């Protein structure tokens, strides 16, 4: 048999496992993101309203909770790999500034391809939309100069600025696109600097990423 | 009474074809070697699914072996033990299918991953799944004799109240049209669902393959309809109809559908 | 024992072509990715180069596309880059680095302010 | 500034010279003779479940029963090994963690996490209820693994070039390392306890001093990261996991590398790296789902383990050799024997 | 500082009723399952009912059983005793007790100061009461015996010895065997076999004069010794 | 400016560890097998207890 202080034991053992089950329970109410982005391009900015800056907001009665890592050092190729379970996550670059968007790219490229982090499906967007109107209509500075692609590229507010927002927005799809199939995919969106819209966005966005995971588990396609 | 009944009403390959169920669902029925059980809630279903299959078939091997000649010197009670017990055997086959159905359209639903337990109300639905069919084939063993008059008993199973096939195929129409419906909006809403988001690969796979894979509907209900339009037919039809003789062949497609309808909810993992 | 030394830079006349060689030791040099970045006066790193591990999938940066030839030889292991027209922009250090672990496609940290396998570097001077 | 690399290059060279005219014969030839063991087969003899997340560190302590093991969750969970319960659920301000440590005296437990802040927690208590007891702050990156000395000192490996020695109720930093020129991802105390060794991205194990506060020896190779490292219980002498297949053993009296450890089927990485009670075993987890065992004298491969689902975060020998406690990336934590 | 206070004293005519109240105040309440502790007149401690946390199981006397009823209330952190159908022998001196079961804990740590009310199959745990006499500065051995063997089959032995001052409520010395509670010196010992045990006093101080009790916990009906005095 | 110190330290450290003795290898090997063939007769895991001794099952 068993002596008195073992089931007593056993019983204090099946109360915390209850009361560890029930606290867990609410961890599924919460959709974690991460955030990513550039020094120069807005990062609290996009939805209104060392360390982890998070950022908590409510919309259609779910609740989002985002993650912003900052105060550690350059290289990021050992604590990342704790953001492994997260339901996103958010890209942010500008497409306002051409020199330094080439660096942006291998951000996009070197996370797609990662070992981990293989089955999370970025939320791609684009902020500083008003300024690439006002440069791109100014003859000052040209995208030839940097991408030798351009000059060649035809269309598949004035048509010039929608070329330059479509020849942005596929340098990164064909990244996208190239590496990845049928786990992960990316999503434009097409931002602004002033947007209020931001959050319905990231709701439809987790929403259609959870209905794919939950097809894909269950087996039915 | 039995001879007046039967008066009044006017080898290896289906055995084959049993051995091949009873193996198929024993060689699945367990999985528990394999650590299924994070994704426990689908693989329980088909467990259950597994069950019933095997009790169809044993209780199908004992009928057609037990009936013949042999029906005769067996005592009257101990018959309704063949007539009854497989009607819960198939009442827990096609049932059962539904308590599938059931579970896929909820999930898919609302806005949380499948990592949520969801565990009461799984264990009551395949606890009903199991009750409702056991009520059913508990129905006629006490009353819906037909012993009373000759009339009202068919010959698709002698002496059975006929009136309770009208029963049996309602509660069958009942579920063929609640998964049709079910395996229906799943594939509206996985439309709707892509068209704000605007899933550059909607079209190359959630498009093509749900269609797909909805085909099981087709394949269930192009196999199990046989049988119960066999039974409409036989209430309709009246003492010679030629048709109404000629039923053993149908009821065997029956339970080849226990050949089947595993396969098509496990092999795809 | 990781060490990269590079060789082959210098001066030279605006439009002439010009090679670099950058040798590894101390591992397998037929397991890694490799890569050419380099650093402007004033300037952060930029990634520049490409070089997968059979010789095939070799990518580019737009502002030196078509005029720069990246190779690698595994008998003896070297990665050659060559340039044929030059610009007075392109006078920066050029350093030869490699990718962190082995039998991947990543490079998640090539270009970063401190470095563990990446070699000294040489300069190059056009015009001056 | 060049005479100066020069100068440097010489020492190296001088260095490597002295190794090789060191060096007389490889350990991997001379036992030759001596009969390997045969197959051993283990069996999960217990499994410990419900923590709904990863498991990221799991420690011992001094005793063989008592087991702590932390996660992403937010729990940190002390279990019994003889009877699979639990004794307490600790509660974590950051979510985020990343070791665990369980003190010798078997009162303090301490914690870890993505942020600065090394967390003491206490066990032994009137009221009955574990509360934190200390904070130590004033590190500038993520911590990778906390050992106890005694109840009243701390040695932490954070994400920066540093290694610091605390104290628990000065609260400041006694003493501090510097060096390796990049992350650090390991440590681990000889039972001596006045030298602990440690492992760096930078492909670097060095060789520091408690007492004098300066490093001694260095060691280099794996070509690639180090994330695991382990002591050898005669103390002169440890084993290295590394980013690639290999895992190595140094000598400490002669700076030199005795063996290594690796299959020409195996692409995978080492994540944790533990010797036995009589150092023959060298059980080391992988990047993939299994978990090999290796005949420490002769480097011949004997036995697997079964595994997990997801990987083999850590792996741990009790202080009695007769039991292997392995975590996972999915809750399920296995004690082998 | 823990605190517990206890309530519900007075006089009793037969036949009545009453009601007891415990309250707790320092620690964390809902965690301990607390016991309760009678003593007559004159005599040694008798065990009379129990709670568990979380409310999961009730024990009581097989001399008592039917007539008491225990319940606690961790929101207003207060233990209940309901006490009907008294009889003249249930005239005695109450005791809140706490307890706390797990791996390495200890129970029978902070006993109440008690409230007064004046109106087969255990172990024997049998022990000699003649008093021993003392003086300073030399060492002493009380002895106790059991009918039962206190040896399980996990190693341990369940037997705790308890000391009472003249004017104090009792505390806990030595809980099982060879382990001693936080707080008393390390004179005190205790040793002996599984049938056979021994409490050994040595340099001997003022403040040590008292009843010491045996005790045992293997059956869950507990029975307290008829205690040791040591007197000059 | 801060490279120089660098280099300095490193240098200073080199020159430290230079100094280091040094055994032969044969020695160190000879040594680990004696302890690890000394103490081989009491791990549970190289030699398999029986089910008396063994707690856990
Ligand atoms: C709502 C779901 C209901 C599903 C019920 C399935 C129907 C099963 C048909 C019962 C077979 C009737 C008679 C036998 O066939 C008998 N062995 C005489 O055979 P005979 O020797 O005369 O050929």
């Amino acid at each position: 048999s068993v002596s008195a202080e073992d089931k007593a034991a056993a019983e204090r053992s099946k109360m915390i496992d209850k009361n560890l089950r029930e606290d867990g329970e609410k961890a599924r109410r919460t959709l974690r993101l991460l955030l990513l982005g550039a020094d120069n391009s807005g990062k609290s900015t996009i939805v209104k309203q060392s360390g982890i800056f998070e950022t908590k907001f409510q919309v259609d009665k779910v609740n989002f909770h985002m993650f912003d890592v900052g105060g550690q050092r350059d290289e990021r190729r050992k604590w990342i790999q704790c953001f492994n379970d997260v339901t996103a996550i958010i890209f942010v670059v500008d497409s306002s500034d051409y020199n330094r968007l080439q660096e942006a790219l291998n951000d996009f490229k070197s996370i797609w391809n990662n070992r981990w982090l293989r089955t999370i499906s970025v939320i791609l967007f684009l902020n500083k939309q008003d300024l690439l109107a006002e440069k791109v209509l100014a003859g000052k500075s040209k995208i030839e100069d940097y991408f030798p692609e351009f000059a060649r590229y035809t269309t598949p507010e004035d048509p010039r600025v929608t070329r330059a927002k479509y020849f942005i927005r596929k340098e990164f799809v064909d990244i996208s696109t190239a590496s990845g199939d049928g786990r992960h995919i990316c999503y434009p969106h097409f931002t602004c600097a002033v947007d209020t819209e931001n959050a319905r966005r990231i709701f439809n966005d987790c929403k259609d990423i959870i209905l794919q995971m939950n097809l894909k588990e269950y087996n039915l396609v | 009474t039995l001879r007046e009944h039967y008066q009044y009403v006017g080898t290896v390959l289906f055995l084959v074809i049993c051995s091949f169920i009873v193996l198929e669902n024993l060689m699945v029925l367990i999985a528990i070697w394999k650590n299924n059980k994070f994704h426990n809630r689908m693989y329980f279903f088909i467990g259950n699914l597994a069950l019933c299959d095997l009790l169809a078939g044993i209780a199908y091997k004992v009928n057609i072996l037990m009936s013949g000649k042999k029906t005769f010197s067996l005592s009257p009670t101990v018959w309704f033990l063949r007539e009854g017990s497989m009607f819960v055997a198939l009442g827990a086959s096609t049932c059962s299918l539904l308590a599938i159905a059931i579970e896929r359209h909820l999930t898919m639903i609302k806005m949380r991953p499948y990592d949520a337990n969801k565990r009461h109300r799984v264990f009551l639905l395949i606890g009903m799944c199991w009750l409702i069919a056991f009520t059913l084939g508990a129905l006629p063993i006490l009353g819906w004799n037909c012993l009373h008059n000759l009339p009202d008993c068919s010959t698709i199973l002698p002496l059975y109240s006929k009136k309770y096939i009208a029963f049996c195929i309602s509660i069958f129409t009942a579920i063929l049209v609640t998964i049709v419906i079910l395996y229906a909006r799943i594939y509206f809403l996985v439309k709707s669902s892509s068209r704000k988001v605007a899933n550059h690969n909607n079209s190359e796979r959630s498009m093509a393959l749900l269609r797909t894979v909805v085909i099981v509907v087709s394949v269930f209900i192009a196999c199990w309809s046989p049988l119960f339009i066999l039974f409409l037919i036989d209430v309709a039809c009246v003492q010679a109809c030629p048709i109404l003789f000629k039923a053993q062949w149908f009821i065997v497609l029956a339970v080849l559908n226990s050949a089947m309808n595993p396969v098509i909810y496990t092999l795809a993992s | 024992q990781v060490q990269l030394q590079e060789s082959g830079g210098g001066l030279v006349q605006p439009g002439g072509s010009l090679r670099l060689s950058c040798a590894a030791s101390g591992f397998t040099f037929s397991n890694y990715k490799m890569n050419w970045v380099r650093q402007a006066p004033g300037k952060g790193l930029e990634w520049v180069s490409d070089i997968s591990q059979s010789g095939a999938s070799i990518s580019y940066t737009g502002s030196v596309k078509g005029r720069f030839t990246i190779s690698r030889d595994n008998a003896k292991n070297t990665l050659y880059l060559q340039m044929n027209s030059l610009k007075p922009e392109d006078t920066a250090v050029y350093y030869c680095a490699r990718c962190p672990a082995p039998f991947t496609r990543d490079c998640f940290d090539v270009t970063s302010t401190t470095y563990a396998y990446r070699g000294q570097g040489t300069q190059v001077t056009v015009s001056s | 500034l060049d005479q100066l690399r020069q100068e440097a290059e010489q020492l190296k060279n001088q260095i490597r010279d002295a190794r090789k005219a060191c060096a007389d014969a490889t350990l991997s030839q001379i036992t030759n003779n001596i009969d390997p063991v045969g197959r051993i087969q283990m069996r999960t003899r217990r499994t410990l479940r419900g923590h709904l997340a990863k498991i990221y560190a799991m420690h011992w302590g001094t005793d063989s029963r008592l087991l702590v093991s932390a996660s992403q969750d937010g729990k940190l969970i002390i279990w019994d090994s003889y009877t699979t319960n639990k004794v307490h659920a600790i509660p974590l301000r950051s979510s985020w963690v990343m070791t665990c440590a369980y003190a010798p005296s078997g009162n303090y437990v301490a914690c870890g996490g993505l942020d600065n802040i090394c967390s003491i927690y206490n066990l032994k208590t009137r009221e009955g209820n574990v509360r934190v007891s200390r904070e130590l702050a004033g590190h500038t990156g993520y911590l990778s693994c906390c050992r106890f000395l005694d109840d009243n000192q701390i040695v932490t490996s954070s994400g920066d070039t540093t290694c610091a020695l605390w104290d628990i109720e000065t609260g400041q930093q006694t003493t501090t390392f510097t060096g390796h020129t990049g992350d650090v991802m390991s440590l681990s105390l000889a039972p001596d306890t006045r030298l602990f060794v440690s492992g760096a991205c930078d492909a670097s194990a060095k060789l520091w001093d408690v007492r004098e506060g300066m490093c001694r020896q260095t060691f280099t190779g794996h070509e690639s990261d180090i994330n695991a490292i382990c002591f050898f219980p005669n103390g002169n002498a440890f084993a290295t996991g590394s980013d690639d297949a290999t895992c190595r053993l140094f000598d400490l009296r002669a700076d030199q590398e005795l063996m290594t450890y690796s299959h020409d089927n195996i692409i995978c990485g080492i994540t944790s790296v533990s010797f036995s009670k009589s150092g023959r075993l060298l059980l080391a987890g992988y990047d993939d789902f299994n978990c090999n065992v290796w005949d420490a004298l002769k480097a011949d491969r004997a036995g697997v383990l079964a595994g997990h689902d997801n990987r083999v975060s850590c792996l741990g020998v009790t202080d009695d050799g007769m039991a292997v406690a392995t975590g996972s990336w999915d809750s399920f934590l296995k004690i082998w024997n | 500082d823990v605190q517990l206070v206890e309530s519900g004293g007075g006089l009793v005519q037969p036949g009545g009723s009453r009601k007891l109240s415990c309250s707790a105040s320092g620690f964390a309440f809902s965690s301990f399952g607390m016991h309760w502790v009678r003593q007559a007149p004159e005599k040694g401690l008798e065990w009379v009912a129990y709670i568990s946390s979380g409310s999961g199981t009730i024990y009581y006397a097989d001399t008592v059983k039917g007539r008491f009823t225990i319940s606690r209330d961790d929101p207003k952190n207060t233990l209940f005793l309901q006490m009907t159908s008294l009889r003249s022998e249930d005239t005695a001196m109450y005791y809140c007790v706490r307890s706390i079961y797990y791996y390495g804990s200890s129970p029978f740590d902070f006993w109440g100061q008690g409230t007064t009310l004046t109106v087969g199959s255990d172990i024997v745990m049998t022990q000699a009461t003649s008093s021993v006499p003392v003086t300073p500065g030399e060492s002493v051995s009380i002895s106790c015996r059991s009918s039962k063997s206190l040896l399980h089959s996990n190693g341990n032995t369940y037997l705790y010895w308890f000391l009472q001052r003249p004017g104090q409520s009792p505390q806990l010395l030595i809980y099982r065997m060879s382990n001693l509670a936080s707080g008393v010196p390390d004179r005190f010992s205790g040793s002996g076999s599984g049938t056979a045990f021994t409490l050994t006093i040595s340099r001997l101080e003022a403040e040590d004069v008292g009843v010491y009790y045996c005790m045992q916990h293997l059956e869950y009906p507990l029975t307290f010794g008829a205690g040791t005095k040591l007197e000059l | 400016t801060a490279s120089i110190a660098q280099a300095r330290k490193l240098v200073e450290q080199l020159k430290m560890e230079a100094n280091i003795d040094r055994i032969k290898v044969s020695k160190a090997a000879a040594d680990l097998m004696a302890y690890c063939e000394a103490h081989a007769k009491e791990d549970p895991l190289l030699t398999p207890v029986p089910a008396s001794e063994n707690p856990f099952r």
